[PDB]
């Protein structure tokens, strides 16, 4: 179960392999847009948080 | 122009980095791979243009 809208939680990552594989979890997503980033290419990026 | 000048448009991903002085006339949709695109699609399979 989430969390609500007025009180979203966040969870911070900064020691772990950022992949990103979100094909295998519903993967028919109703709105899936990117913004600055490349869909395919933010694989293959690093970051800081 | 407000809400407009449609005529003028751009590429924000190719499948391959264009040569030097290479001109591309068709607008294809990039192929995802890890599913199969025909017409619409999710994750690698947008609109170029």
């Amino acid at each position: 179960r989430f969390a609500s809208v007025y009180a979203w939680n966040r969870k911070r990552i900064s020691n772990c392999v950022a992949d990103y594989s979100v094909l295998y979890n519903f993967a028919p997503f109703f709105a899936f847009k990117c913004y600055g980033v490349s869909p395919t290419k933010l694989n293959d990026l690093c970051f800081t948080n | 122009k407000v809400g407009g000048n449609y005529n003028y448009l751009y590429r924000l991903f190719r499948k391959s980095n264009l040569k030097p002085f290479e001109r591309d006339i068709s607008t294809e949709i990039y192929q995802a791979g890890n599913k199969p695109c025909n017409g619409v699609a999710g994750f690698n399979c947008y609109f170029p243009l």
